[PDB]
RNA sequence: UCCAAGGUGAACAGCCUCUGGCAUGUUGGAACAAUGUAGGUAAGGGAAGUCGGCAAGCCGGAUCCGUAACUUCGGGAUAA
RNA sequence: GCAGCCGACUUAGAACUGGUGCGGACCAGGGGAAUCCG
RNA sequence: AUCUAAUUAGUGACGCGCAUGAAUGGAUGAACGAGAUUCCCACUGUCCCUACCUACUAUCCAGCGAAACCACAGCCAAGG
RNA sequence: AUAGCGACGUCGCUUUUUGAUCCUUCGAUGUCGGCUCUUCCUAUCAUUGUGAAGCAGAAUUCACCAAGCGUUGGAUUGUUCACCCACUAAUAGGGAACGUGAGCUGGGUUUAGACCGUCGUGAGACAGGUUAGUUUUACCCUACUGAUGAUGUGUUGUUGCCAUGGUAAUCCUGCUCAGUACGAGAGGAACCGCAGGUUCAGACAUUUGGUGUAUGUGCUUGGCUGAGGAGCCAAUGGGGCGAAGCUACCAUCUGUGGGAUUAUGACUGAACGCCUCUAAGUCAGAAUCCCGCCCAGGCGGAACGAUACGGCAGCGCCGA
RNA sequence: CUGGGUCGGGGUUUCGUACGUAGCAGAGCAGCUGCUGCGAUCUAUUGAAAGUCAGCCCUCGACACAAGGGUUUGU
């Protein structure tokens, strides 16, 4: 197996879960479900979406 | 006129009476082919289903791609608590068929046994089998019966085990246990017999009965749908949509001057509950269920070689709408029929299979224990506990 | 030596898709599908690494009012891999090819789906990007 | 045929409310099968369906730009 | 030309701000190129 | 000839016109048309190929309750 | 002459073409097509097994057993027919009241409104063209699909047998064989393996996708409860995300073995001293047939369990 | 001394960070001589709040309930 992160979220996919996606230029990217799926490809930042991983880390929450 | 364009009919008519079925446990209806040179074995169990779940493989076939690559597969659940002998069945050929010749019971039979002898037990008073009991305790019976399984030795040609699950250890409603008659095949009915004599009243796990990496056979009752029209029945093609009266119906249901409908016309009426017979059903691991050893309790069922966790079989929250599981279990690759905890019977192969697929021999590195009740995302709750942190309710 | 595997097919009689080349077409009207038999009813679909029969709608005025071969190498449907992912792009694109295999342009510009790359050679060799 | 409130809004439009009125339009209860009638939503494709884009769907208000062929010179025009 | 006191809805411009959402319900023209007939 | 991959369709020409033709009006033509046709863009469950959801039914029950139709009636094959 | 054809003749079969007739129906059998769906025929296009070529291979012809299984997607036309594009293995032909309108549609024919051409003095006519033109009813009987139940075994229950019915799998590609056999060359096979796929069938929900009124959780328009908070109304107010459950070649899983034999090729072997697959006897033999696997389970049976109070009582077996 | 049922508690999961309070955070504006008010929004408490079987999983916490009722059946 190869456990790899989500691009939106940056959460932990499994191999059996999750979604590819590639774009004309290349920059493949992977979604954990269709909540995070939807979001990138509406162009949401997820530095201010509150349950991201990205979010957290910006924030200094946690640790 | 004939028909200006062909195509194939819809539906088969090898299940033609698509009606409820007339029982609830799947029934073997034939069993594997018996030969005297292999050594005794029962040839059918009784599981229960559980859930669906991934695992991820190496695969072992040269000339595809997927040969020194890993895969994942969906795999079933089944959970199956060892079963209990309580009788044997014998069985003569006679001209008009397979005639039963005689039943002889265990002394001992367990209430949860005892249940399926009854419509309501709990206005009962439980009565059955207390006579024919007596029959073992005292040397009139003895005598009485040991003369009786000479003679299923002389006259009978088959034998079968008349054995119950164990319905105690599941987590279900039911107590009322099912219990069903499993051919013995092996060497002659002398051996075949007193064999089977010493396993009355007693546990017959799955993992002495069937092995790992094997094809089997499941016969079970589909899911019940109810009353469904035409176009869910047998999947015919939809009217258009300026149909007047409908436009889920069969448009024209036969000719003229056969003067009848036919029983080959696709007709409204029930779906699901059917009794099914899938083949060719490949075991991928035989757990082991939980058990206490020196105090703690070992769990880690679920846990491969290249995985080394701690991990049951159990996935977060576990089995919706089934329970947790924890006795010895058969996990299939695939779908197999049925709804959840739903009995079914697993049977051996009647065909000898020599195949690539068949002979394949199976090692998972990863199965999967995510939570089913959603978007699963964490395999177990350490994991889950390290990677949030602390959190308000603590 | 292994024929590729059945993957989800959303590419009916009747789709335009782009023209990931340099020979000047920038569309290809999916025509029919090659080695489709079908049944009533039935469109002839195509997936990722099926040859096709298409049309230029839009392009060059010698490459139009004539039927090319031609190989789906992006589609916009979600297929599975075998290994479990469901990989999906961002639209539904081919190039122009001829019976033999090789393409008619030099080019290709995008990414190629692997199912595509390695059962076309040819295509292969020109693709800038790999699934 | 006469009388005609408040809010939104161009509006006596649609929606909500006050004064006044009413008890769901000649019956109720329990289920939520098929087939209907009336509404919706659908991955990828986008008329390949059909005699025929029938039906449904797209657009839609206002402000600021821009607006062709043709013309009976007025229009076309809310062109696009 | 100024000072004081009252005032009715408009129009334009700017900053800040929201997960690009803003005629948010309701109301509310699909468009173009041609032929026949009137 | 054009339109399409493919056109008994459409448009533009050709005219020997079975049987066109000048107030039994000929030709054209802006604007308009719940008029009749063809193509293109956009859009879509028309279709590939179906699925799910909601409301009222249908369903069962309490009460209440008709009508069409009816020689006698109602399982088939072949024969005459 | 007869691989393959076949003149001039001549004998037949079929009722999927048209005729001929007028037997039934005029107190009405709804009159073209298309859509949908089932079954049947073989005069076999493909696939299985064969025999013959002017069959070297490849390709292609002719013939036999044979209808098990397939026989497509579109432009034009109301079409049936026809033609073309593309795929395919093949795009064979037909019947069932020219199957199928209380199944649909109504484009065409075939009412009443109109227009044109030809004909007629005229009203009007035209298997000439054009445009618009209400498609009713099942709750009865049967058939069919499912659902209770009845029938005997003293009453009930559990486990079972199978008489009978139904029946299901199909085709292709790639690799290897092999650039080999064959052939001067160009070209160019086959079996056995291996990997897949098409059509069909039976399931199923881990995963992907669809639905979503858990009316679950945010957002938001107008109004309303004095305001905050909390909410409500707008026939589901609208819109994101969405549990469970259903559900898709739009996800995933599975799809089988024998027997007697057909065509044909043979063995031994007479009739007919030799010869002969046939006369007696014997062998191989297939998408066919039958059964198995699979679905249902008979006014059809089997084995086994328990068999009706403690105030009454009902029962079972025995007392030749 | 066992059983389910209701409620509660955990587990899972959906959405996305509640009310209140505090902030020298806030485009700015008004009043009083730096202070006080209005102010969409932002930050902390706050992966918070809310829902979670009705057909999800475990409980051994609380509560009451459960030795019933009716109609039949004989070799
Ligand atoms: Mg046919
Ligand atoms: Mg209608
Ligand atoms: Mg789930
Ligand atoms: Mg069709
Ligand atoms: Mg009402
Ligand atoms: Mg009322
Ligand atoms: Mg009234
Ligand atoms: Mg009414
Ligand atoms: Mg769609
Ligand atoms: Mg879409
Ligand atoms: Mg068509
Ligand atoms: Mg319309
Ligand atoms: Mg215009
Ligand atoms: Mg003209
Ligand atoms: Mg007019
Ligand atoms: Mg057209
Ligand atoms: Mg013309
Ligand atoms: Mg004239
Ligand atoms: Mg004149
Ligand atoms: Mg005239
Ligand atoms: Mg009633
Ligand atoms: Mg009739
Ligand atoms: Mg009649
Ligand atoms: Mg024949
Ligand atoms: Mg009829
Ligand atoms: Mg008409
Ligand atoms: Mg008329
Ligand atoms: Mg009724
Ligand atoms: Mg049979
Ligand atoms: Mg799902
Ligand atoms: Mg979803
Ligand atoms: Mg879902
Ligand atoms: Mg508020
Ligand atoms: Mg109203
Ligand atoms: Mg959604
Ligand atoms: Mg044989
Ligand atoms: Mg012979
Ligand atoms: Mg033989």
């Amino acid at each position: 197996m190869k456990v790899e992160l989500c691009s939106f979220s940056g959460y932990k996919i499994y191999p059996g879960h999750g979604r590819r996606y590639a774009r004309t230029d290349g920059k493949v990217f992977q979604f954990l479900n269709a909540k995070c799926e939807s979001a990138f490809l509406s162009k949401r930042n997820p530095r201010q979406i509150n349950w991201t991983v990205l979010y957290r880390r910006k924030h200094k929450k946690g640790q | 006129s004939h028909r200006k364009f062909s195509a194939p009919r819809h539906g088969s008519l090898g299940f033609l009476p698509r009606k409820r079925s007339s029982r609830h446990r799947g029934k073997v209806k034939s069993f594997p082919k018996d030969d005297p040179s292999k050594p005794v074995h029962l040839t059918a169990f009784l599981g229960y289903k559980a859930g669906m779940t991934h695992i991820v493989r190496e695969v072992d076939r040269p000339g595809s791609k997927v040969n020194k690559k890993e895969v994942v597969e969906a795999v079933t659940i089944v959970e199956t608590p060892p079963m209990v002998v309580v009788g044997i069945v014998g069985y003569v050929e006679t001209p008009r068929g397979l005639r039963t010749f005689k039943t002889v019971f265990a002394e001992h039979i367990s209430d949860e046994c005892k249940r399926r002898f009854y419509k309501n037990w709990h206005k009962s008073k439980k009565k059955a089998f207390t006579k024919y009991c007596k029959k073992w305790q005292d040397d009139a019976g003895k005598r009485q019966l040991d003369k009786d399984f000479s003679s299923m030795k002389k006259y009978c040609q088959v034998i079968r085990v008349l054995a119950h699950t164990q319905m105690r250890l599941l987590p279900l409603r039911q107590k009322k246990a099912h219990l069903m008659e499993i051919q013995v095949n092996g060497g002659t009915v002398a051996e075949k017999l007193d064999w089977a004599r010493e396993r009355l009243e007693q546990q017959v796990p799955v993992s002495q009965v069937f092995g790992q990496d094997e094809m089997i056979d499941v016969i079970g009752v589909t899911k019940g749908k109810g009353y469904k029209g035409v176009t869910s029945r047998w999947h015919t093609k939809k009217l258009p949509r300026k149909t007047h009266r409908g436009l889920r119906k069969v448009a024209c249901i036969g000719a003229w001057h056969p003067a009848r409908v036919a029983f080959s016309v696709a007709r409204a009426g029930q779906k699901g509950y059917h009794h099914r017979t899938e083949i060719n059903k490949k075991i991928y691991k035989i757990g082991q269920g939980y058990l206490i050893k020196d105090g703690k309790l070992i769990k880690n069922n679920a846990s491969t070689d290249y995985d080394l966790s701690d991990k049951s079989i159990n996935p977060l929250g576990g089995f919706v709408h089934y329970g947790e599981v924890t006795n010895d279990f058969v996990m299939l690759k695939g779908c197999v029929v049925g709804t959840k905890k739903r009995v079914l019977t697993l049977r051996k192969s009647l065909l000898v299979q020599t195949k690539r697929r068949a002979l394949e021999k199976i090692d998972l590195k990863f199965i999967d224990t995510t939570s089913k009740f959603g978007h699963g995302r964490f395999q177990t709750v350490e994991e889950k506990k390290a990677f949030m942190g602390p959190l308000k309710k603590d | 030596s292994g024929a590729k595997f059945r993957i989800s097919l959303g590419l009916p009689v009747g789709a335009v898709i782009n023209c990931a080349d340099n020979t000047g077409a920038k569309n290809l009207y999916i025509i029919s599908v090659k080695g489709i038999k079908g049944r009533l009813n039935r469109l002839p679909a195509a997936g990722v690494g099926d040859m096709v029969m298409a049309t230029v709608k839009k392009g060059k005025p010698e490459l139009r009012k004539k039927v090319h071969p031609a190989v789906v190498i992006r589609q916009r449907k979600s297929y599975r891999r075998k290994d479990g992912v469901f990989l999906y792009f961002e639209d539904n694109a081919g190039v122009i090819v001829n019976n033999k295999g090789e393409m008619k342009g030099s080019a290709i510009t995008g990414p190629v789906a692997k199912e595509c790359a390695d059962l076309w050679p040819r295509i292969a060799s020109n693709a800038g990007s790999i699934a």
